[PDB]
């Protein structure tokens, strides 16, 4: 109103990305965790009503075999981002005939961020800001790693990373939790922790979904029978 | 938003074309060209307000083409764009109708540049008018000029600038007694116009002054020596 | 087709045919391929005459206003590189060859050779379909300092040279003579062609 | 790009009305259908005698048949005229005959609406009058800067446009003659122009079964003279 | 492209609904008063005029009524300025029909064509909608007889019998009690039209003048579309003027 | 109001304010002067030193357009660049056309009617830069003309861009130009820089200097350090 | 590609101690016929760097005033640098190749000299984009006449001074005009050095016409 | 008022405001520091982590190898001006084989924020750069600025609390061109830690430089190798 | 008309060891039956474990490694990592493939030390095929090389004898003599040789006389 999504605050500061932000504490929570002994994601399925089908809820998405993915704020603007980085992510084997590291993974996907605009633009341009946060984790030549970007672009190597409504409260968690060489199993427990206190709802074997990298095996997603076993070890 | 872009008023008028006639005095200058028998005459006045201001480079009166003389009242910036668009336009016809265009098909082209400003709203109209002479082998002498607001019509004589009634005051003394206009007597009328209204009596070096005959189609400024030839015998009778 | 220039002290002599002949048939035995471009400044038309007639006008378009924007008359040498550029850009789509000669109050007379896209300064020039076979006159009866009678004399003989051997060349001989006072422009009829050795 | 007309809270077009409030005002034109003519009588009027009418002629031909004037503005005029005039052309071109009054005013009131919908540009100010001549019935017809065109046996525009049709409501009826349809048209003429009338101010053009023709200033003075 | 001169006619209201569109059905509801009846062995359409004066010419056909092609045929309500941009685009449509399929087009694919145009223009363009509703008659060899009915949002259904412009309800109103479904034919639709318009019009002294008959049948596999003449009409003013008082 | 907003929008009093404000930028920026004779054109430059952290020879001041033709610019350093090569593209395209270098006259016009064309637009914005061009040759002459942020370019015998202008311009007037030679012009030039520069806002500065004419053969040359210290002194030789 | 006409000759350059020596003929040839006399074939580059060129004379002037404004641009920038002797061998390599791709190939042969900061460079580039550095170099015919004649001196005397070059050229100069019927008499013989590009006027060379006497 | 909407419309004033606000947003980044001698350049990078747990951000990007640079500024716009500016580079070893000299790199850089400017619509790139590089005349520090305005520099600091460093390089300015590589590091990182708080000061984890040469091209340097730099400089 | 292409002769070898990978190529640039010069080295150092021969048409090959060399830079400032041998080998197949229509004439040839330590030996061809060996060749002797390595390098035909793998010792005097036997009998092949070994410690280069006719 009265500007264009290109119009400097008085401060310098675009208002169209400054809300972008402020508009992922709609979303979903997901705790992604970094470990030597790989990569474990987390999300909750937010059911508010016995009719809709779990199944066709996925917060965690896979990007490539030994690469997982993570999803909050927005979800139209995520679908698009889910896909497009997939196809840049396979042009890379098409081309360099190897797995994308992750960080190059965040670099292309990033590229595409602030791209916004109104004139001198392709029919092919976005008019408004990402409205999602997304979790790149995954297993390189380097190991496990565990990155996040914001709807600014800026994707940051990170030990343990929080997003959603409840990411106040679990960035703040995370690192009370992790200490120097916790694994694996011993993240998985301390993500149940935090994600059932963060939750309004009751933890449960159905309710949240739980996949994990290793150096190892590829990403796999836990089906209901793993996850009531690792739910009971709570 | 009708005194922003171009668009009906509320009766009916476009005050983006009147501040378009509104920027024609803010030039501060006068133009007169009279149109004679065998001849037409353009009389304007040249400033130079600085003495490193050089003369030769400051010039009111335009050539368009040999046979065509021109003179600009209004905003410099929008005059001296206009005459490249209308050069533009005068050696377009040449390349397309094979001829030396005449005055009238010149003011027509020129007018329809200022009919597109006016319909779109995207590009503003200048504030420059123009004032074209010229000799047709068929009407004799050619004598026209053209508003912003895409308006020409024949004119025995023209009036432009500042002073306007005034001028045509003056004009109507000399048509209604039905005179006689040969070469120099229509530079006494000239003259005489411009320089009653401002009460100055114009030095040879102050102004500038086309002429064009049946005898010298080609269009050629006066030498001061000629002009003060002009003056001087002038201020005789 | 022949048409030749040479420069001397106060100008240029710019001669050329009326012949104009499309295959073996003339189709116009009386033309005039000199079509000025400015008031001093000519063109000397050969080559293809339907391209040649299309540049000369695309040339005059533009000299006209490089002319009236400096409200003096162009260079000789401005009006050669306007031919030259046309040439050697459309080269693809004009097969015509022109020859650039003209006075300015510069350098004076000049003639520059357009032909084939490239441009040079000479003191005579010749092009055509004729002018290949006069090179042995214009080269060795060629003397520095030269009246302008003289020069008209040099231009025409050589020309009604060109008009015997060359079987596209023909009709009456168009002399231009361009100097800083003007333009003078005779022709030469049939009977005043210069007669040579005719056995 | 964006349309500057809209509908009003009224559903009214606010451009196009004041469009029709522009052309109201304008130079005061009759015209007359009467028997196997039509009568053409505007107003061109000059502030000072400096002022050459053989360079300017309100009355224009579209084509041998046809004829049409105006009540408006100058300059969106001459963009009808070009417009029109090339319209008529592009018949040709395609019909290889001369354009019906019905087809030639159709497809120029469509180009009056073009504007009332692409953006960035005004509606025309200009209210046009056509006159035709086709297949021994003559045509007069009125379109405004709407773009919607009608057909009247007389009638009246530009300033005290109303004056004129209710005086032509009362004078004009049928079986009138083209010489009492040029006298009738000076009367009526005669109500809305003030001040004395001469060749010069009045600006008078026929069409009849030999087409579209603009009377000289002679024959002009001849029915200044109150006969015919 | 200045901002504070782009009044985004695509902003929904706080109910969900256009307001250029609904400003734009106002406009319709101002104009003069037009019916049709689909019947049994026809279809019949007839409208009023407004525009009344004794200098008018209106020596060629009948006013808001217009005819899309052979086998059918259509009726005007809105600003005739948008209406003969849509006359000429429905038989642009229809017409561009005949060059793939080769056949007259059936009722029901010409409608729905216009209106994805309609839609188009208030989704995107900037440009402001259209102001006109169009009533729809003709055959076709599926559904035969047919009568539709279009608003400028887009949004047409199949209409036995309706009316749009001024004293649109009014009409409406009658036609839920003597309208007879599958039994009064072209014949009786005819003198209860007449009928209806008489009553919903305030303005006395009906003449052949001051309204406008049409008629359009399949007679022999051809269809026939016709309109009254004036003195036609003035039979049938003569027949409702006994069938009114007497 | 709104009728100052865009250039194409005209004030009630028949203006465009859009260019009158691209010309108060003008004003703020660094003085500029240029004056011409028989020998030829002198140029000069006063360059201000923002700080000592900046190598000898940043922040160049004097442009050059075409090999004959010499330029200096006063206003926004963001569109002086544009210009720059774009007035270097219309004199290359002028050699690619018509085979030479471009008379001063019409570089001059074909650069003005550039700067004219984005007044008109409301959707791009006019320059906000002002600059003088020099020229010589043996037909033409030492050649002297200044463009406008509207422009309009006029022939001066001299001129003065920047901050200070008609109080070096009257300067200029006090002492015939004419007669004198690019060496003793160019003695007048860092005279009128050490006028205009004072110690009250700016610290320190630099003496930017070019020369056109005989002395450089006709071509658009810069001043050598070891003259223009020798020039410095001249003018040290005052100061008062 | 089309036709070209405005053909060009040979040109030579060579190697030697502190700075290189370029010549070429000044004939231009229209088919079998020798027109243009006057021509200047040798081009100066900025102080340390020289070019000469065959084939379409057209299309070289045409690299005139392309290369030639884009180094006077460089000139007008004033910023301290100069094209080096290989920047304008690699600009000319992109330049021709980039002309192939277009399907607009222009027909010219270039030759790149110079010498700058003690560093002699001698450089050949092609139509056909062939580019390469040698010590000796020569153009058309001279590849085959000149060039084993600089390749026979610059193996038994690596080191040639000033004055041995240019009476190397003449010499190659003097063969070149015997064997190739397309050559001309007068040529230019240009020098680049320390003290920059001197370009030498109009020069001839003393014929030995003794084999007419020998073979009758 | 309603003259900081766009760049287009002139402020009353003749200035306008979306550049200013462009320039400011330049300030609102890291500071980073740099500096040449009459042989080597070194350049000083400040690196910020996100969070506790996160990692620093790089701060360095690799150009050419005798060229480097700083960003400071949107991130992301200093990322499509990167791929501007490596394409250009790349370009130059793809039509000249030659490193590109870093002053019509520069002016590549300026001539691209000019685009922005002129036009309506488009926003002028918000990126600050402090750009370093090797070249015949010796090493050259560049700065950029979002006004499309670039200046040749010895040593500049750019950042927030940049005048604390800017001061200490007026002193030592003299001292910057005859020291060597070793002691450049030693003023350099001295430099940065005037723009640094009191309270967080040197670190080898946030704090990464790099070092262009004679012979020596651009190198970045981290962890290990700056260890031993860090080793011996007393604050 | 316009002759696109011309055949400028030469011939490239690489053979991967067990722990090095050694490629040489001769100097000799000519171009139908005239010499352009007798030093012109065709091996270009792409990193320090890579080295790519190019044989073939020399426009295509000045500007195909080019090409190459500006995606070297794109990767490394992407990647923060050189381009392993069988990277390098896939990007320029999709290269090539970019030109499917107007191919490159060229014959390319990679040759390296791979993650493990072993030689990597990559032969494409203009359209863009690659595959995986021991020991390619290319050029003009190309038919000469490959026949000479068979039975000496890959030990083939030869009944009843002790395969020893490949040593450094010995690869540099086959890659020596099968030039001194292809400058013999290959007009495009002699006048200079220049070897590069490349090991784990890093690239050694070699000069060999050859003849010089």
């Amino acid at each position: 109103y009265d500007r264009g999504v290109n119009t400097f605050s008085p401060e310098g500061r675009l208002f169209q990305v400054e809300y972008a932000i402020e508009a992922i504490k709609l979303g979903s929570t997901a705790i992604g965790i970094q470990t030597s002994e790989g990569v474990c994601l987390a999300v909750e399925k937010r059911i508010t009503s016995p009719l809709m089908e779990p199944s066709s809820i996925e917060k965690i998405v896979e990007i490539d075999a030994h690469i997982g993915c993570a999803m909050s704020g927005l979800i139209a603007d995520a679908k698009t981002l889910i896909d497009k980085a997939r196809v840049e992510t396979q042009n890379h084997w098409f081309t360099y005939n190897e797995t994308m590291t992750v960080e190059s993974v965040t670099q292309a996907v990033s590229n595409l961020a602030l791209q916004f605009g109104e004139e001198d633009a392709d029919p092919g341009a976005m008019s408004r800001p990402f409205g999602v946060a997304l979790l790149f984790g995954g297993v390189d030549e380097k190991g496990p790693q565990l990155f996040h970007m914001d709807p600014s672009g800026t994707f940051v190597q990170c030990d343990a990373r929080a997003i959603g409504s409840a990411s106040e409260g679990a960035q703040s968690s995370l690192q009370e939790v992790y200490h120097k060489s916790m694994t694996l199993k011993e993240a998985i427990k301390s993500s149940l922790i935090i994600l059932k206190q963060v939750m309004e709802e009751k933890l449960n074997a159905t309710n949240i979904e739980l996949a994990t990298v290793q150096p190892g095996q590829n990403f796999h997603m836990f089906t209901k029978e793993e996850l009531e076993e690792v739910i009971k070890d709570i | 938003f009708d005194r922003h872009i171009t668009i009906f008023s509320p009766e009916g008028r476009l005050y983006q074309v009147e501040y378009a006639f509104k920027a024609i005095n803010q030039g501060g200058l006068t133009s007169v060209a009279v149109r004679g028998k065998d001849c037409a005459v353009i009389v304007t006045q040249k400033k130079v307000p600085d003495k490193l201001l050089d003369s030769s480079t400051v010039t009111h009166l335009f050539k368009i083409t040999e046979n065509i003389g021109c003179v600009m009242t209004g905003m410099t910036a929008d005059s001296r764009s206009q005459v490249q668009r209308a050069r533009y336009e005068a050696a377009n016809w040449k390349y397309k109708y094979g001829y030396e265009i005449p005055v009238d098909m010149l003011c027509k082209r020129i007018a329809d540049i200022s009919q597109v400003y006016t319909q779109n709203a995207e590009m503003r109209p200048l504030g420059c008018c123009m004032i074209l002479i010229g000799i047709d082998e068929e009407q004799g002498p050619q004598v026209y000029k053209c508003d912003p607001a895409g308006y020409y019509c024949g004119f025995k004589a023209t009036a432009a600038g500042v002073k306007q009634t005034e001028s045509t005051s003056f004009l109507e003394k000399k048509v209604k007694k039905k005179f006689d206009w040969t070469f120099e007597q229509t530079v006494e009328t000239a003259i005489t116009c411009l320089s009653t209204v401002l009460s100055i009596d114009f030095k040879p070096s102050e102004i500038e002054v086309g002429v064009v005959t049946v005898e010298n189609p080609k269009f050629r400024i006066l030498t001061e020596a000629e002009i003060d030839a002009h003056l001087v015998a002038l201020a005789e009778r | 087709t022949t048409i030749m220039a040479v420069e001397f002290d106060g100008g240029v002599v710019v001669g050329s045919d009326s012949r104009v002949s499309a295959g073996e048939a003339v189709v116009n035995r009386v033309f005039d391929k000199l079509s000025p471009l400015h008031q001093h400044i000519y063109c000397a038309l050969s080559g293809s005459a339907a391209d040649a007639q299309a540049i000369a006008d695309m040339a005059a378009y533009q000299l006209e206003l490089h002319g009236m924007e400096l409200e003096e008359p162009p260079l000789v040498l401005a009006a050669a590189n306007v031919v030259r550029n046309i040439t050697y850009k459309y080269r693809e789509d004009l097969s015509a060859h022109l020859m650039v000669a003209g006075w300015d109050q510069r350098e004076g007379g000049q003639v520059y050779g357009t032909m084939s896209g490239m441009l040079i300064r000479q003191p005579f020039a010749i092009g055509g379909s004729g002018s290949t076979y006069i090179y042995g006159y214009v080269d060795a009866a060629y003397k520095p300092g030269m009246s302008p009678e003289e020069c008209r004399r040099f231009t025409t003989n050589a020309i009604a040279l060109a008009m015997k051997r060359d079987g596209s060349s023909g009709g009456v001989i168009y002399l231009a003579t361009i100097t800083g006072a003007g333009v003078d422009h005779r022709v030469i009829l049939g009977d005043e062609l210069p007669r040579f050795y005719d056995e | 790009s964006f349309s500057l007309t809209t509908f009003s809270p009224s559903g009214k077009l606010v451009q196009i009305e004041y469009a029709l409030a522009a052309v109201a005002g304008g130079a005061p034109s009759v015209g007359i259908k009467a028997a196997n003519g039509v009568v053409l009588a505007t107003e061109k009027k000059q502030k000072s005698i400096l002022y050459d009418e053989r360079s300017v002629h309100k009355v224009e031909p579209i084509t041998k048949h046809i004829g049409l004037v105006y009540s408006g503005m100058g300059p969106d005029y001459r963009v009808l005229v070009h417009r029109a005039r090339k319209l008529a052309q592009q018949y040709y071109l395609v019909y290889q005959e001369p354009i019906p009054t019905a087809q030639l005013v159709q497809r120029v009131a469509s180009v009056m609406q073009e504007y009332t919908q692409s953006g960035g540009v005004r509606p025309f100010g200009v209210s046009l009058l056509i006159c035709g001549w086709n297949e021994g019935r003559p045509y007069l017809f009125q379109s405004d800067p709407s773009g919607a065109y009608f057909a009247w046996k007389a009638t009246a525009m530009g300033k005290n446009y109303v004056n004129g049709k209710t005086f032509l409501e009362k004078r004009y009826n049928e079986d009138l003659e083209l010489e009492d349809a040029i006298h009738t048209a000076i009367l009526t003429l005669k109500e809305s122009f003030e001040g004395q009338m001469t060749e010069d101010n009045i600006e008078v053009g026929i069409c009849n079964e030999a087409g579209f023709r603009r009377l000289t200033p002679t024959e002009v003075k001849d029915y200044l003279a109150a006969i015919a | 492209m200045s901002r504070r001169y782009d009044s985004r006619t695509t902003i929904f209201s706080p109910e969900g609904r256009l307001y250029q569109v609904e400003y734009a059905m106002e406009a319709i509801g101002h104009a003069g008063t037009c019916l049709g009846i689909l019947a049994n062995d026809g279809v019949l359409l007839a409208a009023e005029r407004r525009n009344i004066h004794k200098l008018l010419d209106e020596v060629f056909f009948s006013e808001k009524i217009y005819k899309l092609n052979e086998d059918m045929a259509c009726s005007v309500a809105g600003i005739t300025s948008d209406a003969n941009v849509l006359t000429n685009e429905l038989r642009l449509i229809a017409q561009r029909y005949l060059l793939q399929y080769q056949e007259p087009i059936p009722c029901e694919q010409l409608v729905t064509a216009l209106c994805d145009i309609k839609q188009a223009y208030t989704q995107f363009g900037g440009k402001r909608p259209f102001g006109v509703s169009l009533l729809y008659i003709g055959w076709d060899k599926h559904y035969g007889f047919q009568l539709y009915q279009s608003d400028p949002s887009g949004n047409y259904g199949g209409w036995k019998a309706t009316c749009i412009g001024n004293n649109s309800a009014a009409a409406v109103s009658m036609l839920k009690q003597d309208y007879k479904e599958g039994e009064m034919t072209l014949k009786s639709a005819l003198a209860l039209a007449i009928k209806v318009l008489n009553k919903t019009m305030d303005v006395s002294k009906l003449s052949a003048e001051k309204v406008e008959i049409a008629t359009l049948t399949r007679e022999n596999g051809k269809t026939v579309i016709r309109v009254l003449k004036q003195k036609e009409v003035e039979q049938l003013i003569k027949k409702h003027e006994e069938e009114e008082a007497k | 109001t709104g009728y100052d907003l865009s250039a194409s929008t005209f004030s009630p009093d028949g203006r465009v304010f859009q260019v009158e404000y691209a010309m108060k930028a003008v004003e703020n920026s660094s003085t500029a002067i240029g004056i011409r004779c028989k020998d030829g054109v002198v140029f000069g430059v006063e360059k201000l030193v923002l700080s000592k952290l900046y190598e000898e020879g940043s922040n160049k001041r004097l442009f050059n357009v075409d090999r004959h033709v010499g330029m200096a610019v006063a206003g926004l350093l963001a569109d002086a660049r544009s210009l720059a090569d774009i007035a270097r593209e219309e004199a290359s395209n002028f050699r690619s056309n018509f085979g030479y270098n471009i008379p001063l006259k019409h570089l001059a016009d074909r650069v003005a009617m550039y700067v004219h064309a984005y007044t008109l637009y409301s959707a791009v914005r006019p320059f906000g830069c002002s600059f003088m061009l020099g020229s010589y040759s043996v037909n033409d002459g030492a050649q002297l003309y200044m463009i406008d942020p509207s422009g309009v370019s006029y022939g001066y015998w001299g001129c003065a861009i920047g901050k200070a202008r008609q109080a070096a311009k009257t300067e200029i007037e006090k002492l015939q130009m004419k007669e004198m030679t690019c060496r003793d012009v160019v003695k007048e030039v860092a005279k009128i820089i050490y006028i205009v520069h004072d110690e009250v806002k700016d610290k320190a500065f630099e003496l930017e200097l070019s020369w056109v004419g005989e002395i450089t053969n006709g071509r658009h040359e810069i001043v050598p350090k070891d003259v223009r210290e020798e020039a410095e002194k001249y003018a040290k030789e005052s100061l008062k | 590609t089309q036709n070209p006409m405005v053909t060009g000759t040979s040109v030579l350059g060579l190697k030697f101690e502190g700075g290189v020596v370029i010549a070429a003929d000044m004939l231009g040839s229209y088919g079998s016929l020798a027109r243009f006399r006057n021509i200047s074939r040798i081009m100066r580059v900025n102080n340390s760097t020289m070019l000469g060129a065959s084939g379409d004379y057209a299309d070289f002037q045409y690299l005139k005033q392309v290369l030639g404004q884009m180094v006077i641009d460089e000139e007008l920038l004033g910023d301290g640098h100069s094209y080096s002797p290989k920047a304008i061998h690699s600009w000319l390599t992109r330049a021709m190749y980039s002309r192939r791709s277009k399907m607009n190939p222009l027909w010219n042969t270039m030759v790149i000299g110079g010498y700058a900061d003690g560093e002699s460079f001698l450089g050949y580039v092609d139509m056909l984009g062939v580019a390469y550095e040698a010590p000796s170099l020569a153009t058309g015919y001279g590849a085959y006449l000149a060039q084993p004649l600089l390749r026979e001196v610059l193996e038994k005397q690596p080191v040639l001074s000033q004055t041995e070059a240019r009476e190397l050229v003449e010499r190659c100069m003097r063969v070149l005009y015997y064997r190739d019927a397309r050559s001309y008499n007068r040529f230019q013989i240009a020098t680049v050095t320390e003290k920059g590009v001197e370009i030498e006027g109009p020069l001839s060379a003393e014929t030995n016409w003794d084999i007419a006497h020998m073979i009758s | 008022n309603q003259y900081d909407n766009d760049v287009t419309v002139w402020s009353p004033q003749g200035r306008i405001h979306q550049i200013e606000y462009a320039m400011e947003a330049v300030k609102q980044g890291s500071a980073t520091v740099g500096l040449k001698s009459k042989t080597h350049a070194v350049l000083v990078a400040l690196k910020r982590a996100q969070s506790e747990l996160a990692a620093h951000q790089k701060k360095i990007l690799h150009v050419d190898n005798h060229i480097g640079i700083s960003i400071a500024g949107l991130t992301a716009d200093a990322r499509l001006l990167c791929n501007f500016m490596r394409q250009e580079c790349l370009d130059s070893r793809f039509v000249f084989d030659r490193p590109l000299p870093v002053s019509r790199l520069v002016s590549l850089i300026g001539s691209k924020t000019q685009i922005p400017t002129q036009r309506y619509g488009r926003r002028p790139y918000g990126v600050g750069l402090l750009i370093a590089g090797y070249d015949d005349m010796g090493p050259h520090i560049f700065q950029t600025c979002p006004s499309a305005n670039y200046f040749d520099c010895r040593a500049m600091s750019i950042g927030a609390r940049s005048q604390s460093a800017r001061t200490y390089l007026e002193r030592h300015m003299s001292e910057f061109m005859e020291c060597n590589l070793n002691e450049l590091v030693k003023h350099g990182l001295r430099a940065l830690r005037e723009t640094l708080p009191a309270e967080q000061d040197l670190t080898t984890k946030n704090v990464s430089i790099g070092i262009v040469g004679k012979d020596l091209e651009f190198t970045i340097y981290d962890d290990d190798d700056v260890s031993p730099f860090l080793e011996g400089l007393e604050e | 008309r316009f002759s696109p292409y011309a055949f400028n002769g030469g011939t490239v070898l690489a053979i991967a060891g067990e722990d090095f990978s050694i490629v040489a190529s001769d100097t000799r640039l000519s171009e139908g039956f005239s010499i352009h010069t007798r030093d012109s080295p065709k091996c270009y150092k792409l990193t320090d474990k890579t080295v790519i021969g190019c044989s073939g048409f020399h426009g295509d090959c000045l500007t195909l490694t080019k090409i190459i060399e500006a995606r070297l830079k794109m990767y490394k400032h992407s990647n923060n990592k050189a381009m392993t041998t069988g990277a390098i080998a896939a990007m320029l197949s999709t290269i090539l493939y970019s030109r499917r229509f107007f191919p490159y004439y060229v014959y390319n040839i990679i040759g390296g030390l791979d993650e493990e330590g072993k030689g990597a030996v990559y032969s494409f061809d203009p359209v863009g095929s690659y595959q995986r060996d021991s020991f390619k060749a290319g050029g003009s002797a190309s038919a000469m090389l490959q026949p000479l390595l068979d039975n000496q390098v890959g030990f083939k035909n030869m009944q009843n004898v002790e395969h020893v793998p490949l040593s450094l010792d010995r690869a540099m005097r086959l890659v020596k003599d099968v030039f001194i036997s292809a400058a013999e009998r290959d007009v495009y092949t002699g006048d200079a040789l220049k070897v590069c070994i490349v090991t784990k410690e890093g690239i050694r280069g070699e000069t060999v006389p050859l003849r010089k006719d």
